[PDB]
């Protein structure tokens, strides 16, 4: 969970914010101080080797969200968890000496 | 495959004829390899419950469902009467069908253990 | 030039293929085993197959 | 698995001694285009190929299959190296 | 006896089917093959080729648009259609969606012969002002063929995408003791055949049949050379 | 002719263009070494006619390996504002170059309880050891590093 | 088993053949029914796998069930290589690395 | 797309089999079906209980005979014989030798439409002044019954045997990967089929093809219960 807060690479909210425009480019969240703040989005970016950057947004068009709480993904970063690859079922049995 | 069950189920026992260990494995009294004794004769069930004339015989009745692959038969193998397990024949028969004469191979491994 | 390797150029290959044999070695090269020579066989994907008795 | 290995190797003293048979007759093979054989079209090398099948033309297949039969005749100080070519470079195109 | 044939639907999607009785282990040499071929070589559809106004490739990112372009192609793959007409291998679609509106399967523009089996798979959550535009020109075939390996050629910014085939989802067939019969040790052959719908698990079970027994009817005339 | 396909204006490769290893994506041109032509080489480009042009191809291709689909387009020109090249050096060029790769055959693959392994093949999903709900496996790791 | 029996099913009689060997080797306690025995099998992270080639069953039974695993960096799409004929050091005709 | 079928036998008892081209997956869609219905089906010969004069139980030993009588029985399994007409699907045999005498399979004493195709069997050994005399009952079925399952004693003692039903001895296909110019995602899947002398092993075969097809052919007519 705090492993992709603390690694600063996903997006969350300065404040108790309010999604107004989702975007897939500027994720827009008028912030309950009143003020109209919009964080624009890494979407698909190199990065140092292969594996791009990039910023799912998994906030809805509209809500309140927490101060803290996340707006948009990370790479390795699903809803705010380290997501490295995908759970999948295995067998555990010599196939065929594969 | 080429592994030897023995279940201790049967714990053996002392049967005057096959029959008493006949009915005695369908009645659980008996497991399958348990190493049992007929009169004077020390034999397990399936050690005369399966008797077969040539491997490919026993290779039909495992295959089928009727036995399992290592467990104490009877065959008639290489002009031998053997006693051993299906998977045991086995694996001779592969051993001299991938050299061209299953005798020699079966000759030179250890059809025991 | 290109990908455009047609069939044509694929059978060509295997006939110069069959016969001789390619050197494969994996370092370190402590055992002269280390390097063993084995059959080019055409295959897809991108890695490399080898007998897994010999691998050891 | 070369067919007729465990005869290959039996039949000179070292490994090399074949090898080096091997390779000068395969050689002698090529630079004659396989006019030179002293097998059958049955007992020459079969490469199965799509478009037809054709004799193996890898040199080496060539020579291996050769020996097995032993009409070869090899060793050292054979005939003079000088003749050897005045022979066999004219025989064949 | 004879073989009761028994088949026991639902919908276009879920289907059972049973053949009791059976010698034993007779279930099980007949009910897998049907299986294997069945999840394979049943002839299918989900797209082929996407394409969007305001694209240049893959990555891009459509305004008014929360998801990207090839997190789309996540539901288009997945996207069922059928073409009613066995003549149409090959068509086209179209999509417009503008505003805050949901845009799903629902939304494409009907045609003849085209159906979708699931007018509820999101497309894209669109926000104010998003305005979309969409032409999938949707082919069938069998199998799986990443877009890697077909090639499209519609235009310079249109890309072809992966195909996933065989309408059918999952198949599990079922070998147990049937009463069914004068002797014991028999089976009852049951099965959990699931589909998207483009095409019925009955349908399913009958082309499989008949690509089964065709390639079985190539055992005619061999030759014989023996050593 | 088509080897020119994305160049539309300056020498550049429009956004979102796949090139193959083998296809090119700038392109640089300078003057050749100018060396009299080899005497067959001579007659060679008397007969066709193609003159030995002054300048020669120099532009950079695309390595054998990484086809991708261009995305960035930075030019940097010698003569603009906030970019310093090189002392003597003309406009530059870098561009990105990206691809999707799925799960290849041999690509090394992990667990959390470090156990390395790379994918030796793949399996069609016909034959697999699947269960009575009819769900096939979709790895299958052998029990010999355990 | 509430999506076997309920959905209309019942035991395989793969199942059963298992579950027999397992009684055998003592996975599955005797006397207990395979309801109780394809349990036991199923908390010991086994259970009953049948083969998508064949669709016969598999003689003892294999542990599966979802796991966290990764790509590596490291991909043959990348490493992979082969030359014929290159450039070479310009102080020694070798190749390069 | 044409995948030849070619066969290559020896004699009416040992052949092999190769169908080839096929696509990935088919050629064992095919093994395992034609592999247990080759061995659990396919009706033969099937020796079944055997009497013995002067000998009851099955492990008493008889004199002037080498050989003890489970010895023999196994030699009087491996036994192949067929039925010259479809009516008689069961017969019987009989057996008598004295004195010093070699008895073969030949040797048997013969019946009214039975032929023994395996003329040259070691079936006992028979020593100064040996007396025997012997009843078999050849029974026609597939798969295989031994003495537990199948009870029979027509004559005051009895012994059951072994039925050895289907003429094949065994199968063990195998798949490969064939190339074919650019691809090689073909099969090119063999069978190793084994018989006895009943059936040559293109007859096994095709006998099988039609047990397969057969079955194949029960997917007709649904009988419909929804859910």
């Amino acid at each position: 969970e705090r492993v992709v807060r603390d690694s600063l690479a996903a997006l969350y909210a300065e404040e108790d914010g309010e999604v107004v425009k989702v975007d897939g480019t500027r994720i827009a969240v008028r912030y309950e101080d009143g003020r109209l703040v919009e964080h624009p989005l890494r979407r698909y970016a190199r990065s140092n080797q292969g594996t791009a950057f990039d910023q799912r947004p998994r906030v809805r068009v509209g809500q309140r969200v927490k101060k803290g709480d996340l707006l948009a993904d990370g790479p390795a970063s699903e809803e705010g968890f380290l997501a490295l690859g995908q759970n999948v079922l295995v067998a555990i049995m010599p196939f065929d000496g594969y | 495959i080429t592994q030897v069950r023995k279940e201790k189920k049967g714990a053996g026992m002392a049967f005057a004829t096959p029959e008493e260990a006949l009915a005695a494995y369908e009645r659980g009294e008996v497991a399958l390899n348990a190493p049992i004794v007929v009169a004077g004769r020390e034999t397990s069930v399936g050690r005369l419950k399966f008797v077969f004339a040539n491997p490919d015989e026993a290779l039909l009745a495992v295959a089928h469902g009727l036995l399992d692959l290592q467990d104490v038969v009877t065959v008639r193998y290489l002009g031998r009467r053997l006693e051993t397990s299906p998977g045991r024949i086995l694996f001779a028969r592969i051993v001299g069908e991938a050299v061209g004469d299953e005798k020699v191979a079966q000759e030179l491994i250890q059809m025991d253990v | 030039r290109q990908r455009d390797i047609k069939d044509e150029v694929w059978d060509a290959l295997e006939e110069v293929i069959h016969g001789k044999v390619v050197l494969l070695n994996r370092a370190p090269t402590l055992h002269r085993l280390g390097i063993q020579a084995f059959q080019p066989v055409l295959v897809e994907g991108q890695s490399i197959q080898l007998h897994p008795l010999v691998c050891e | 698995a070369e067919p007729g290995i465990d005869k290959l190797f039996g039949m000179v003293d070292s490994k090399y001694r074949l090898t080096v048979v091997v390779a000068k007759r395969a050689q002698q093979l090529l630079r004659h285009r396989f006019k030179n054989t002293v097998l059958e079209p049955e007992e020459r090398p079969k490469m199965r190929t799509l478009e037809g099948l054709y004799d193996d033309p890898n040199a080496v297949t060539w020579a291996m299959k050769e020996l097995l039969t032993g009409r070869l005749f090899f060793g050292e100080n054979l005939v003079p190296e000088d003749r050897l070519q005045k022979e066999m470079e004219r025989l064949y195109p | 006896k004879a073989p009761v044939f028994t088949a026991t639907t639902q919908g276009d999607h879920y289907g059972e089917f049973v053949l009791e009785p059976l010698e034993r282990g007779f279930g099980v040499t007949l009910g897998n093959p049907l299986r294997r071929i069945l999840l394979s070589s049943i002839p299918g559809t989900a797209v082929t080729s996407v394409y969007i106004e305001d694209v240049l490739h893959e990555f891009s990112t459509i305004p008014g648009v929360k998801e990207d372009v090839v997190e789309i192609i996540l539901n288009l793959k997945e996207l069922v259609v059928r073409f009613l007409d066995p003549k149409m291998a090959s068509t086209t679609l179209i999509l417009r969606a503008e505003g805050p509106k949901e845009v799903r399967a629902g939304d494409f523009t009907p045609s003849a012969d085209v159906e979708i089996m699931n007018p509820d798979l999101h497309i894209a959550t669109l926000e104010e002002g998003g305005k979309l535009y969409m032409e999938v020109r949707v082919d069938r075939g069998v199998g799986y063929v990443p877009a890697e390996r077909h090639g499209i050629k519609d235009r310079i910014n249109a890309i072809p995408v992966d195909a996933i085939f065989s309408p059918v989802r999952r198949v599990a067939f079922q070998v147990e003791d049937t009463r069914l019969g004068q002797r014991t040790d028999l089976d009852k052959l049951t099965l959990r055949i699931w589909t998207d719908g483009s095409v019925t698990p009955l349908e399913a079970l009958n082309q499989a049949v008949a690509i089964l027994k065709e390639h079985l009817n190539y055992f005619a005339n061999p030759e014989a050379s023996l050593l | 002719e088509a080897a020119l396909r994305d160049l539309d204006e300056e020498g550049i490769v429009r956004i979102g263009a796949e090139v193959k290893p083998g296809d090119i994506l700038v392109g640089r041109t300078s003057f050749k070494g100018e060396q009299e032509p080899s005497p067959e080489e001579r007659l060679l480009r008397s007969i066709f006619g193609e003159k030995a042009r002054d300048v020669k191809d120099t532009s950079l291709r695309v390595p054998p390996g990484e086809g991708g689909i261009v995305v960035g387009r930075l030019r940097l020109r010698r003569g603009d504002p906030g970019v310093e090249l090189k002392p003597g050096v003309r406009e530059v060029v870098r561009v990105f170059v990206a691809q999707k790769r799925k799960l290849q055959v041999g690509d090394k693959l992990a667990n959390r309880h470090g156990n390395k392994g790379v994918v030796a093949k793949i399996l069609p999903v016909e034959d697999m050891p699947h269960l009575p709900d009819g769900t096939p496996v979709d790895v299958i790791l052998n029990p010999l590093g355990v | 088993f509430g999506k076997r029996q309920g959905e209309g099913f019942g035991v395989d009689k793969r199942e059963k053949e298992v579950l027999a060997r397992a009684e055998k080797l003592g996975l599955v306690s005797p006397g207990k029914s395979p309801e109780e025995q394809l349990k036991e099998l199923f908390d010991l992270g086994k259970v009953v796998l049948y083969d998508g080639r064949t669709g016969e069953p598999f003689e003892g039974p294999i542990v599966v069930g979802q796991m966290f695993i990764m790509k590596l960096y490291h991909m043959v799409e990348d490493k992979m290589h082969a030359r014929s004929t290159g450039p070479y050091s310009l102080i020694t005709q070798q190749p390069l690395g």
